[PDB]
């Protein structure tokens, strides 16, 4: 053996950062330094990065103090907080809403679009809708209840079994914010039949 | 076997009377949902991680 | 894109070479 | 096809097809010699059911052949007539599959949205139909015609 | 996805047509072997387990991937190699039931030649390991039977070398 | 060939409609006739 | 490892480590070395660890070396005894690793998934780590015997 | 992320080997230098704010750079500039306590010289202005801690250019 | 076979073959496409049948493969395992031959005298027979086992 | 390319096997109808430029194709479009030969639908200008030959679309 | 084949086959039935063209069958006669194919560098095959051995 | 392309410096390994024929590839795939030589798995022909000289994999 051998056997599998992870969430009876890092721990989930260097100061000041009282859940935080003007500005202005749509899911699911049937679902509400009905149908969603339910934070949730959604939801999380202008899954490659 | 499995869908879709969203963008049609579609495409297949978590 | 923004083009500055004598 | 919609329910659940789903599949393809004459009793007489059905329409929504109406003269008389066909294939295929997958992907999934945008009016398309099956279902013995029936009644609850 | 009846279908919608005399004759051979397939499908699912226990020790038991090194040396790549043999033999059986192998290329084989290159899964191993599974699936079926769900198998092999 | 023959160049004998050689004496191919224009001068590119 | 639980957890929270997580990183360091000597007092009785503790484990259990059971001669006894080298080279791990990550990731996670798809009974592959637990045991003293006894328990309560 | 200790076992683990003597010297190393690094821990975690002050004012506050037109002209660009820095500081300062730059592969430079390349940003500056943050942190916190850190600076800047 | 047991009993009044035995005979052709599925799934299953049908076999009789035990040694429990090949090969011809006859001509009759002048224990060979029809029956469906069973237990009775 | 007689060979030498009588049949109905193809394949070499001529006529001579601003408007994109019917009829009389596909697409439809696509060739109207040559052939050629070219025919067709 | 080696030369010339090469085969079609009869007469003769034609080679080079040969042993000598069943199988295909291209492209092209990488005596694989040759031209007519010693003698001369 | 020499001669010219004593101490480490090269390369270059020859034995010479239907069936595949082993065995001897693996990446990893997946040859049987060919070297180049050419054909097969 040697460093060659060694260093490509170290390496197989799905990753350490599966393990290495952290799930955020409120227990009972929080102090309010304790609220204060579960929020900005949800504003580096929905923006990828925390606020001080794209915000003036006073957009979702009101949504934190409204946090940090326990007036609001967790689940009435994330959705306040991704129908905000701050996430418009972000991630539903400069991209189209194919692109929206995958970058939904990664902040809301942690996960890509699963198939050719949610694409064309969503596409279909940010057509007439708009945006903050997108937010709803995600943060209101089943899949959502069950895996973060209304005490969680969001998190990058490796994925097995839709036969196509590891290697896409990895794609969407190892590219760092901004890297180019592409579109991970802009459509499926159509399937024979209807 | 299907009878009643039909009677019961059939049923569903006369009851269904909800109400409407949005902006139409199919002339006067063409609110949040599309006409018939089939929710069990979206909702049957499903995110799944071995070892959940 | 927005109002301040970056581009190779307006960009006279000796930022992209490190010509420190300027 | 029941044959595809019993294999996304299990995939749903992430299983093998239970006894009762295989026992719906073995029990249909047996049937499959009947399917395929139904079907093709509608299928020699499509010209009697569409030309009668139509015929009914027009007597009792004399509002679409009327000036301003949208089946207004013979152009658009005959693609009123070619729409009453694109339905009663559709019944064929349903007929034959055992399910009505075939009618609501092709023609039933953004129907509305369809003939909104042509200015149609959807309680007259639903009323052709209603007429056609009248028709198709007089052809039929007593039990072929509830087989047949069902596919024409799912096609107007979509409709409306 | 489509199975064999909604591809007939599919094939006379595209020109406008109804169903054929030709059409009705490619009917008639889904729905002779239609019961052969339930039967077929009905003992797959019940012998399962016993299906990929006798793949696994025929092909990748005691070899160097099972060792200190290899893709299924900890417990968790062999729960994660079993698990895989599970998705293709109930995918199999879908597609023998369906006689059509689409469902294969959306739910089974879309970008999976992408998810084991960027783990490191040996891709010449796990063919092996689905054409031992072929092999123990035949004695069980019999041999028409055998022949019809080889063929789904072998879809898989071939869109993932 | 049919350019040639329109333009009145010459005559390219061809094939019949089922691809057999053309020819005016059975025993080889391609044999064409002769005479009276074949040695006229003065119409080489005629027509054009 | 202590530190690298505790920087996945400060750069989860985006910020450097406490001086109370600083400490805790200190006390760790300095037990290297009483660390290093036990892993090293086990790594030199290989043989007599897991000889002992599989001869005493067919006296406890000695139906898995019987006719028709799954340790059942010469080759699978040594593979029964294979088993039992491996988890003692990861005991070994999770000492000098401070913790029972490297134990849980490798042979802990799926553990009742493997073996009971080759058909090994997992109760009995408890009882052998229990037995190398009381050989190993018998080679450190009171202090370290109750340090490296932590890391066979651990073993035992996930493989139940 | 693999620290030093983890990058020990890891190794080992992929060979079947019990920790032989080569692999005991690896351990201590660690633990020898392990005092120093816990004392530089903290002396970095206090001054962050300030020691990104200080190495911005050497490199690149005094150039053109923020000249109208320039990268780091708008507020927005400045505020950038500096969070990178503090991005960088943290990050080899996880590196140095491990002592294993593995983590700076994973979370640091995965897709950076192409996400500096979209936007524009002077790949060349920001290696000026991490050597003088090597320069300022290898003064407070000593020569043989200054050293350490200075090994996880270069990583960043390799894997930069 | 039921032809051969059919004209016996014509044969031997002197008598040409009633119609209703000549039902049953046509009965018994028509039978042989799912005779001739049943066997050849046995046959391809004997390692299957054999290996766990003589495990399971050891686990309830140790003492035959113990010290001073008939099948002790690997040369006498390989014959220990041809015995249990043989009595699957022959509930096959019997499956076929629809009949008990096959397997009473071959290995049934004088079965006791056989092995007791060999020194094995009959009640171990009865219950190794009663281990491998477990394992042929989950390998068959409902129906089919209800056949393969009827020649495992008559060989199990007349093995007593 | 392979033709029907180097596909029987093929198949069974990848097998390992001697021609047993499955193989044989498919031997025998080439043999059969070879006399049938050697005919048709001398009388469409023979009008092979006047079957373009009447193919055009009846398709896409008398639309607006022709005018000015479409495709096949000026000398060059005319005379290069009635070169491409001259390239499918001569490549199906190769398949009909042949007795397979096999040449078609190896030497015709490799990147053809995005060769069409980037230069902007409508491929709806080649497909109706390749079944009006269908037409025109199988009038020339009969109906057993005429409906063996107009199997090679769909076959072109079907891979452009 | 006779009929691609014409398609690939009028492909490159950008024409059609022109009535000589038409008529080339026209000549090639008609001899089929014939030349599938030649072909099956030596698929059902395999055993006794490889055994004979082996065994009579072992007489001619018994340096290959001793000790220190190559085809030493029972299973050097049964590989030894697998490569006569190859290229006996590879002659059929050339009979069929009317040409030597099926022998060239398998098992013609680099046989050279195969054998002398495998320590094979390329002198004694044709003596092997010459040995086939007449194995095979004694059970065909003296118009049909003159037909299949084409291709032996083909495969000889690549092999020299 | 470097070896070991330039490869630090380009790592002081990158900076613009002579060499220091770091440098110098890095080319004290390649001339004295340097008679311990020439030796195993002048070794492998006459055991060139034989380590082939045994690579092929031990791997892939009696199963289902060099059978009917697999690569290396015909003898043109068989002369194509020891002539490729003959190319990894004296790439692998370049870079011992030159002690750096830059060499394997320009002339031999360069589009070489693209090159593979064309065709279809399996690649785990590539790799276990290439360790198989490490296995026959260490024996006659000795200990420490098959632990530098065993480096060299880690690269490739970590490359290929
Ligand atoms: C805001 C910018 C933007 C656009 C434009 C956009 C388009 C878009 N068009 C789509 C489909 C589609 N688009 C068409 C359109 C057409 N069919 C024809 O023959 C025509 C010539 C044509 C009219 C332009 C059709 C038929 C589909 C459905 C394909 C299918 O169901 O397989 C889909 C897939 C989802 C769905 O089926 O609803 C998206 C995302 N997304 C965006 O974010
Ligand atoms: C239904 C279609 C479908 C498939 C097949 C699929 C596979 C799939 N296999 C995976 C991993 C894996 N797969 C294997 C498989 C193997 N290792 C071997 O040596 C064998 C040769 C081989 C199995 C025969 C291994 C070792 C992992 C890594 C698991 C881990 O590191 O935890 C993963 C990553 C998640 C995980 O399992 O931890 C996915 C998503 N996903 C799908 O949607
Ligand atoms: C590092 C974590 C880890 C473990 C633990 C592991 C276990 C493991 N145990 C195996 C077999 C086995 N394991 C046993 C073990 C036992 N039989 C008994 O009766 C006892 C109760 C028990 C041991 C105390 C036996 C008998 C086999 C062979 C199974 C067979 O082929 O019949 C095999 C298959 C063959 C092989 O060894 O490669 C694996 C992979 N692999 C791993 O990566
Ligand atoms: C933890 C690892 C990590 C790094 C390193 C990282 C970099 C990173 N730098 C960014 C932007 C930026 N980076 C700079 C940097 C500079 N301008 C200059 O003049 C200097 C030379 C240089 C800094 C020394 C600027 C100006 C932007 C903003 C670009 C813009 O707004 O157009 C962005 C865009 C999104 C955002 O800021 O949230 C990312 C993602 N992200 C990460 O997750
Ligand atoms: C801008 C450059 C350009 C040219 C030149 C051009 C020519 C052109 N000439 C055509 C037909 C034609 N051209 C003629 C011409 C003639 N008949 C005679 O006897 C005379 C010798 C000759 C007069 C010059 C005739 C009769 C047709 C119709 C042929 C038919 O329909 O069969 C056609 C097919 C139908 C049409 O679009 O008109 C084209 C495309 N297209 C172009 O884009
Ligand atoms: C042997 C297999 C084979 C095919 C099929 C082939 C197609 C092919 N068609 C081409 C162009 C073309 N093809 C057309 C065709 C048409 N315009 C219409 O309106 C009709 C719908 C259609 C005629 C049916 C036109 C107009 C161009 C010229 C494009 C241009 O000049 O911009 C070109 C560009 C080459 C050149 O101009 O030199 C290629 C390569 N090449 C091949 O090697
Ligand atoms: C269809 C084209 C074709 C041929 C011919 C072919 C030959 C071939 N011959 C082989 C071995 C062999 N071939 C022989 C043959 C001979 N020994 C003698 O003394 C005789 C002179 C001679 C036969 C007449 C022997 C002895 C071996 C095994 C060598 C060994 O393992 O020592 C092998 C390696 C083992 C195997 O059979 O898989 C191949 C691939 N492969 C092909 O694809």
């Amino acid at each position: 053996q040697n460093l060659y051998s060694i260093k490509y056997k170290v390496k197989q599998g799905v990753s350490k950062l599966r393990d290495q992870q952290k799930i955020f969430e409120t227990k009972g009876s929080l102090s309010k330094d304790a609220y204060l890092s579960i929020f900005q721990a949800a504003c580096r989930q929905i923006f990828e990065r925390d606020i001080s260097t794209f915000v003036i100061g006073n957009e979702i000041e009101n949504i934190k103090i409204q946090f940090i009282k326990g007036q609001i859940s967790v689940k009435e935080m994330i959705n306040a907080l991704g129908k905000s003007s701050v996430y418009l500005k972000e991630f539903y202005n400069p991209y189209p809403n194919i692109k929206v749509i995958e970058l939904g899911t990664k902040h809301f699911l942690g996960r890509a679009p699963n198939n050719q049937a949610e694409i064309r679902f969503y596409n279909q509400i940010l057509a007439s809708c708009g945006l903050q009905a997108f937010i709803d149908m995600l943060t209101n969603s089943q899949e959502y209840a069950e895996i973060f339910g209304e005490v969680r934070v969001p998190f990058r949730r490796f994925p097995t079994l839709p036969a196509a959604n590891f290697p896409n939801t990895n794609t969407l999380f190892d590219k760092q914010t901004k890297q180019n202008s592409v579109v991970i899954v802009p459509s499926f490659k159509a399937i024979t039949g209807n | 076997m299907v009878r009643a499995e039909r009677k019961a869908a059939l049923q569903a879709l006369l009851s269904a009377s909800a109400a409407g969203e949005g902006r139409p963008t199919c002339g006067a049609e063409g609110r949040k949902f599309v006409s018939n579609a089939n929710p069990v495409l979206v909702n049957g297949v499903k995110c799944v991680e071995y070892w959940r978590k | 894109s927005g109002y301040g923004d970056y581009s190779y083009s307006t960009d006279r500055t000796k930022g992209h070479v490190n010509q420190y004598y300027v | 096809s029941i044959v595809t919609k019993s294999i996304v329910n299990a995939d749903a659940e992430a299983r093998y097809l239970s006894p009762g789903e295989l026992d719906r599949i073995k029990s249909f393809v047996l049937s499959g010699q009947r399917r395929l004459r139904i079907a093709q009793t509608l299928t020699e007489n499509r010209e009697r059911i569409v030309k009668q059905g139509g015929q009914q329409l027009f007597q009792r929504r004399p509002d679409v052949v009327s000036p301003g109406g949208n089946a207004y003269g013979e152009e658009m008389t005959a693609t009123c007539l070619r729409d009453l066909d694109y339905y009663l294939r559709l019944v064929t295929y349903g007929i034959i599959a055992g399910d009505v997958t075939p009618i609501e992907e092709i023609g039933l999934v953004g129907v509305k949205e369809m003939y909104s945008a042509l200015g149609t009016p959807i309680s007259g398309v639903a009323e052709g139909i209603r007429c056609m099956k009248d028709v198709a279902c007089s052809l039929l013995s007593g039990e072929d015609a509830a087989e047949v029936g069902f596919y024409f009644d799912y096609t107007l609850a979509a409709m409306q | 996805m489509q199975d064999a009846i909604t591809s007939v279908i599919n094939a006379a919608d595209v020109q406008g047509k109804y169903l054929d005399a030709n059409s009705v004759e490619k009917l008639r051979g889904y729905f002779q072997t239609g019961e052969l397939r339930v039967r077929a499908a009905a003992t797959i699912a019940a012998n399962a387990a016993t299906i990929i226990k006798e793949a696994v020790a025929k092909s990748l038991l005691y070899s160097d991937i099972t060792r200190p090194g290899g893709n299924m040396y900890t417990t968790r790549r062999y729960a994660a190699c079993i698990r895989d043999l599970d998705y293709y033999l109930r995918y199999a059986t879908y597609g023998m039931l369906a006689g059509d192998p689409s469902i294969l290329d959306e739910r089974v084989l879309n970008g999976l030649k992408e998810t084991y290159n960027s783990l490191g899964v040996p891709i010449g191993a796990t063919i092996q390991a689905i054409q031992a599974m072929k092999e123990v699936t035949g004695s069980l079926v019999g041999s028409d039977a055998g022949k019809e769900m080889g063929l789904y198998f072998d879809y898989i092999c071939s869109g993932l070398s | 060939a049919n350019v040639a023959g329109q333009e009145k160049i010459a005559t390219i004998s061809g094939y019949t409609w089922d691809g057999q050689p053309q020819t005016e004496i059975p025993g080889k191919p391609f044999v064409k006739s002769i005479g009276a224009m074949d040695y006229m001068d003065g119409v080489e590119g005629g027509d054009v």
